[PDB]
C-alpha cells in the first residue's frame, strides 16, 4: 500500500514510502473541449516531448530554514521542448504532477507543509510600492523566506508567518496540500489541473500556481547522525497544448 | 459571543506514561493540533465581523 | 492487525502497538440473572455514568524497579459516579477492562508482565502479626514491591521474588495476564469479569482482585537516550449494578 | 524421580551466528524461557508431596 | 511473507526475516529411479538418522574480512550417521538444503554474498605447481580468502578478486546464489539438487560443490554500537543413497 510507481513518457518515479496521492479538487487534467474553446486554428500537441518528469535543483534544509516557493509556469522555461514550445506560441495550457522527495533515518525528526496556491499575489517589503519580476522568482532557483519582517527596496515582505499574503500561514491547508512527516514518509505527490478564469492564456505573462515548502517542526538530530539532509523537487506537465504559431520572443 | 451562560467547558492532557527513547536520539519532541467541524455543524444569524477595518476611504 | 479502538461510554482508546486481547476466563461481563438473584430490591443501572475509562497517576519505570501493585475495588472510590454510587449503597457488581500503556524507542529495552490476582491475600513482615488496610492499598497511588526481605512492624513483606504471597513469582502466568515487551509492543488489554463465590458483594470490605507489573527485564539505554519512562494505569467498569439504598458511609 | 536407567537426555545452546548491533545501543541482553507440557503428556501412581513439612500441629 | 519454518528429521529451523527461497535450477533433489541406474546391489535409505540440519562453526566478520569458503562433502564425514554411511560405502548420492544465518541491529550495515558453486577446481600460488588437500578444505573450519597475491609453496591462490578460479568475482551470479543485506533480511537458504556427469560417486574423492561467503560491502558501525557479529552455516542432507558396502576405509 506503500509503494507506488508513475511512468510519463520515457520517465518513471519509483518510491517505497508514500502516503497516497492527493488529486486537487477531484479533476483530473484533460484537453480543451469543441464547446469551451474560443480560438480557432488547429492546436499542437507534442505527447511525450513536453509530458514528462523534469528535475529542478535541491536545497539544503537547515536546522533554522524559513522555506522556499516557486512559480509555475516559468520554472520549466528552459526544460526541454516544454520551454520551446512555450516560446514560439502566445497561448499554452497544461496540467502537472508534482512529486517532492526527502529522506531520512529513523533517528532524525522533522515536518514539512507542501502546498500549492493558485493565483498568489505577493506584496512588497515597502507598502507605498510595487514589485518586480526579480523578486518572485528566479527560475528553477527556489526563492527564501524570511525569519523577521524584511525591509529595503524592491524585495517581498517575506516573513514566513504570514506567506507573503497577508493571511495566517496555519490555514494555507485550505489549498492542495500534503506533509511530509520524516517518521512516516519521505515523499508527496500532488496532481493540479488546470485552473484559470479563461481557457487558455499566455505563460510568460501569468503565474498559474506557486509551489511552497514550509517546514513546522525543524530538523533535528544527534551526536554523530548525517548532518545534510536534501528536499529535491520533479515536475511534470499533462495534456499540454499550445495555439498561435509566430516567431520566438524575446525575455 | 460565549458568555458564562452558554459556557462549553475545557481541554486539558497529560502523560499517560511518559516518552522513551534510545540513545542517539533528541530528546524533546513536539505536538500539533488541527481542529474542524462535524457533519452535525451550523450557524446562523448573519453579522459583520470585528477583525477588519478602515479610518478613511481607499484603504 | 496491530490497531484497536475501543469505545466505553464519553471516552475512546486508540493504539497502534497491541498485541491481542485478553479475555480472563472466555467469560464476558455480563448482569445478574433472575434464578441466580438473592437479593430482592431493583437494581439501578446507570450504564454511562458510572461505566467509563478512569485514568489513575503513573509511576515512572526506573533502571533497578521492583514493582508495583494496586487493588481493585478501593482504587476507584472517588473516581466520578462510580464512587459515588458505591458510597451509597450496600451491594455492588461489576466487571473490569483494564489498559497499560508505556511506549519507548527503538534503542531502549526491558519486558514488564501485567497479571490480574484473584482474592490477593497478603502476609505482614512480621510472623507474629496482623495486616493493616493502608499498608495493603494507598487509593489511585500505587504501592511499591521491595528489593529485599522487609521488616519493621505493620508493612507487607514485599520482596518480589515471593510477590508477598508466598509463592514464586514465575508462576503467576496460571492467572491472566499480558506481557509488555518494548520491541514488540507499548500497550497491555484484560477483559476480567465478575468473580466470586457470591453474586454481589459489598464494595469497601472486599477487594476482588489485584493488579500487579512487575519488570522481568530491566529497562537499559545509552549514551544519550530519554531517561524518563512512565507507565500508565486505565480501567473502565462494565455491567455495573447497585443495591441496598441507604445514607451514606463515611470511611 | 529419575534414575540413570530413565534418562532423558540434555538441552543446550549456541550462537549460530552472534548478535550484532548499531551505535546508540546496549551491548547485554537477556533471553528467557518457558516451559509446558503437549496434548500427549499424562501422569499416574499419586503420591505425597516433599516440599511441605510441619514439626508440629497449628501450623 | 517474510517469515518460514523448515522442517527436516527431527530438526526445525524457524526464520522471521527472509527473503525467499532458490531451488537451484528449478529441480528439486529426488532418488535415483530404474532407467538411469549402473549399479545393481540394492541400496540403502536412512531417511532420518541422515537426512537433518547438521551446524558447522562459525566464523567472525570483521570490518576488513575478505571472504570464506567451504567444500561439500567432506565438511560431514564426522556428522553423526552421514558420515558413517559415507565410511562403508564405496558410492553416495544426496541432494542439500542450505541456511545462513547472520543478524545484525538497524544501526549496522554490509552486504554478503552467498553463493554455491558446482566442481570448484582451484589453483596454486606457485603457476608451475599442483595443490594439496590441506589447502582446499579443512572440514567443518573455514578456509580463508586473502586479501592480496598470495606466495610460497602449498597454499591456493586466494585474492578474493578472482575467486581462485581466474574468473571476474562479480560474474558469479551465473551459479545459484542469495544476498545478506544487514538492512534487510538476516538469513538466505538455497535448496541444491544432486548434480554430476554420473548417476553415483565416490564421496570422499569428489567434492560436489563450493560454498562461498564474500562480503561485498564491509561491515560498518558507530560509537557503542556491537562489535562481534558472527555468521553462520547449517546444511542438510536430502534423499541420501548408499551403495557397495564394505569394510570402513581409513583416511
Amino acid at each position: 500500500d506503500r509503494v507506488r510507481s508513475i511512468t510519463l513518457g520515457n520517465s518513471t518515479i519509483t518510491t517505497q514510502e508514500s502516503a497516497n496521492v492527493v488529486v486537487a479538487y477531484g479533476r483530473w487534467p484533460e484537453y480543451l473541449k469543441d464547446n469551451e474553446a474560443t480560438a480557432e486554428d488547429q492546436p499542437t500537441q507534442p505527447d511525450v516531448a513536453t509530458c514528462r518528469f523534469y528535475t529542478l535543483e535541491s536545497v539544503t534544509w537547515e536546522r533554522d530554514s524559513p522555506g522556499w516557493w516557486w512559480k509555475f509556469p516559468d520554472a520549466l522555461k528552459d526544460m526541454g521542448l516544454f520551454g520551446q514550445n512555450m516560446y514560439y506560441h502566445y497561448l499554452g495550457r497544461a496540467g502537472y504532477t508534482i512529486h517532492v522527495q526527502c529522506n531520512a533515518s529513523k533517528f532524525h525528526q522533522g515536518c514539512l507543509m507542501v502546498v500549492c496556491v493558485p493565483e498568489a499575489e505577493m506584496g512588497c517589503s515597502q507598502v507605498d510600492g510595487t514589485v518586480n519580476e526579480h523578486s518572485l522568482s528566479e527560475g528553477e532557483t527556489a526563492k527564501k523566506f524570511a525569519s523577521t519582517s524584511t525591509n529595503g527596496t524592491n524585495t517581498v515582505q517575506s516573513i514566513v508567518t504570514n506567506a507573503g499574503m497577508g493571511v495566517g500561514v496555519g490555514n494555507l491547508t485550505i489549498f492542495p496540500h500534503q506533509w511530509i512527516n520524516l517518521r512516516t514518509n519521505n515523499c508527496a505527490t500532488i496532481v493540479m489541473p488546470y485552473i484559470n478564469n479563461v481557457p487558455m492564456d499566455n505563460m510568460f505573462r501569468h503565474h498559474n500556481f506557486t509551489l511552497m515548502i514550509i517546514p513546522f517542526v525543524p530538523l533535528d538530530y544527534s551526536s554523530d547522525s548525517s548532518t545534510y539532509v536534501p528536499i529535491t523537487v520533479t515536475v511534470a506537465p499533462m495534456c499540454a497544448e499550445y495555439n498561435g504559431l509566430r516567431l520566438a520572443t524575446s525575455l | 459571543q460565549q458568555d458564562e451562560y452558554t459556557s462549553a467547558g475545557n481541554v486539558t492532557c497529560w502523560y499517560q506514561t511518559g516518552i522513551v527513547v534510545p540513545a542517539g536520539t533528541p530528546t524533546s519532541c513536539s505536538i500539533m493540533c488541527f481542529v474542524s467541524a462535524c457533519n452535525d455543524f451550523s450557524v446562523r444569524l448573519l453579522k459583520d465581523t470585528p477583525f477588519i477595518e478602515q479610518s478613511a476611504l481607499l484603504q
